[PDB]
């Protein structure tokens, strides 16, 4: 839930909270927690917090998982009132 | 869901002002446009905007939206010194670092991250200010220099929250050390003593202690030096020790 409304909804309809010592650890440790159907709420696009979250995963180091996380970096696409547009900016939005 | 917010701030504007004032304060952050509020309410000087701390590792919030809408509507220096009514240890560092006020700089600086204590430690250097430098170089990593910049600006609190992280003698033993050899070049007794037993260099000031012909004391001459008899010779007996006895009479002691 933090992860999908905090990053997701960073242009959707704003809602942030964190935990600096656990954002800290998901800057070495967070990439695979983002898969669908593991102990989800379900219904939820993570195009933002697949993005960040790679990126994340990708800086402060567990070079395995910086490696991971350029495999898995964003590849969403906005929801279906951006339809006309982010079939084209599906990669091109968010890398 | 649609990535949208109209009928959020539609709800936060109509009844925004009734005594409802609550319902478009919920209804513009989430919105993203709490601005008409501050013209409204945070004009009239709400100074903070309820800065928070750890609710499970850390959170916050701010007057930095007042300040930011004031910066960008004018009143930039209200915006600074909201920087400080917003304890904005990042603005109150670089956007009061843009619009210098050291009310919110230092203020916002005197215990900052090393991220921004760095940045006013670097922002810092150029106008001949060694102390700002160490007072931002207290947990931004220059530490031992920073004893060393301690000592060209003789700051010692600056200097205690530097030591903070390492050996907390309000300086560094390269400083004591320094001072020692100072000391002893310039052959003075009672302070060298004093900073070496400070420093635990007891037996650097036992060379000094009783073999200075002055008056010695119980730690003086007994607890570094083994002997309190400062009279080693005879004739020194009879002159010099005699003149420390006659020195010591004229002191009031009685024992010495």
């Amino acid at each position: 839930y933090y992860a999908y409304e905090v990053v997701h909804k960073s242009v959707h309809s704003p809602f942030r909270t964190t935990h600096p010592d656990t954002l800290f650890n998901a800057s070495r440790f967070l990439l695979m927690r983002l898969l669908p159907p593991r102990e989800v709420p379900l219904g939820v696009s993570v195009v933002n917090v697949v993005y960040v979250l790679a990126k994340q995963a990708v800086e402060a180091g567990a070079f395995k998982l910086a490696r991971f996380a350029y495999n898995k970096l964003q590849t969403l696409v906005l929801p279906a009132a951006w339809q006309a547009e982010v079939d084209l900016a599906s990669v091109v939005i968010r890398s | 869901a649609n990535d949208s917010r109209e009928l959020i701030l539609w709800w936060g504007k109509y009844l925004e002002s009734l005594g409802e004032y609550a319902k478009a304060l919920d209804c513009y952050r989430k919105a993203g446009d709490s601005l008409s509020m501050v013209r409204i309410h945070c004009f009239q000087r709400d100074w903070k905007a309820a800065e928070d701390e750890v609710t499970n590792s850390a959170d916050n919030a701010a007057s930095f939206h007042l300040a930011r809408q004031y910066e960008a509507s004018g009143r930039i220096p209200e915006a600074i010194r909201y920087y400080t009514l917003a304890k904005r240890y990042s603005h109150g560092v670089r956007l009061a670092k843009t619009h210098e006020l050291d009310s919110d700089l230092m203020n916002l600086a005197l215990k900052s991250t090393p991220a921004v204590m760095i940045d006013t430690a670097d922002y810092l250097f150029a106008k001949g200010q060694h102390e700002k430098a160490a007072t931002l170089y207290m947990k931004g990593g220059k530490l031992s220099k920073a004893v060393e910049m301690c000592f060209q600006a003789q700051l010692f609190d600056v200097l205690q929250h530097i030591t903070d992280d390492m050996t907390p003698e309000k300086s560094d033993p390269n400083l004591y050390n320094k001072c020692a050899e100072f000391f002893m070049g310039f052959g003075h007794n009672d302070k060298a003593v004093k900073m070496l037993i400070a420093a635990q260099q007891y037996g650097r000031a036992l060379e000094l202690c009783v073999e200075h012909d002055v008056s010695i004391t119980e730690e003086m001459a007994d607890s570094m030096t083994p002997d309190k008899n400062a009279a080693v010779s005879a004739d020194e007996r009879n002159n010099v020790i005699c003149r420390i006895a006659k020195v010591a009479k004229r002191q009031g002691n009685f024992q010495l």
